């Protein structure tokens, strides 16, 4: 929205094959870290654990 | 929960006036030949005709913008040196 | 322009200017729907804006009831 | 719902300073004759007296802007060059 609103003229293509990510995980809280690639299986994961292939 | 996103550090692409629907130069689309090829084949003869890219992040059929490099210089949607970037889409 | 003239033919050249005129407008108000949209009666909208003499008389713009979410798209438009 | 707008292409026309209660060069209305006609009749004789309409979307009536065209040329309102891209309201 930001990109779009003030900078008008490009297009913010999603990808996820580039980046990093600190997750918070958590007797301590040691984040982890996940490379753009397990965010979205963790996530699916958190939302409902249990999960297959 | 038990996982929770504190930091991200996506990186964003972004593209000018490329037009994915139409090359700006001879109005045909992004891919699907040119003006000056028309058929798939014409007798290809190995050569090309592919997407060239400046540094202005424009973009038009590579035959397109060095046919438009015989008639000006600056990338047609701006005022800056049209460099060559990329070759393919 | 090769045959009448420059008469009623840059008459053709103006309403190609106004067509101009109406994508942009459009395209500017579809990025300002991203800064507003209060409302979700913007969901896809393509407004066109032309000028009155340009265009032939569409009619003596008709008032009947409008729908509306495209109430609420023609308030946020205004 | 049974049935759901997603798309709209609505056409807004605009109009500029044409003043519906006001022509500008006179200060009468848009339409109820001019200064320069003041009774509907006064000896009518064809012509006409109704309304000019410029590309810059302003509105006089005819008369009043071609005696205006005598003083100046560029429409009163702006700087640009008055047309007259209709005749009538
Ligand atoms: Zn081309
Ligand atoms: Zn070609
Ligand atoms: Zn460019
Ligand atoms: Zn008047
Ligand atoms: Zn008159
Ligand atoms: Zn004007």
């Amino acid at each position: 929205r930001f990109y779009l609103a003030k900078h008008s003229g490009r297009q913010l293509t999603l990808q996820h094959h580039m980046g990093s990510a600190d997750l918070n995980a958590t007797t301590r809280k040691h984040i982890l870290q996940v490379s753009t690639f397990q965010m979205t299986i963790l996530m699916l994961f958190n939302n409902r654990e249990k999960y297959t292939f | 929960k038990r996982f929770e996103v504190k930091k991200w550090n996506a990186v964003a692409l972004w593209a000018w006036d490329i037009v994915v629907d139409n090359c700006a130069i001879c109005r045909n689309h992004i891919m699907d030949l040119c003006i000056e090829c028309q058929a798939n084949q014409a007798s290809a003869t190995s050569e090309e005709c592919t997407v060239a890219w400046g540094v202005c992040n424009h973009a038009f059929h590579f035959h397109c913008i060095s046919r438009w490099l015989k008639t000006r210089q600056v990338c047609p949607l701006d005022n800056r040196e049209w460099e060559f970037q990329k070759y393919g889409h | 322009k090769t045959e009448c003239g420059c008469q009623f033919t840059s008459k053709l050249e103006g309403m190609f200017r106004d067509m101009s005129i109406s994508n942009t407008t459009m395209d500017e108000f579809r990025q300002h729907l991203q800064a507003t949209g209060v409302s979700l009666g913007g969901v896809d909208l393509t407004v066109r804006v032309l000028t009155t003499g340009y265009w032939p008389t569409q009619s003596a713009t008709p008032k009947c009831n409008i729908p509306p979410a495209p109430r609420h798209a023609f308030e946020i438009f205004r």
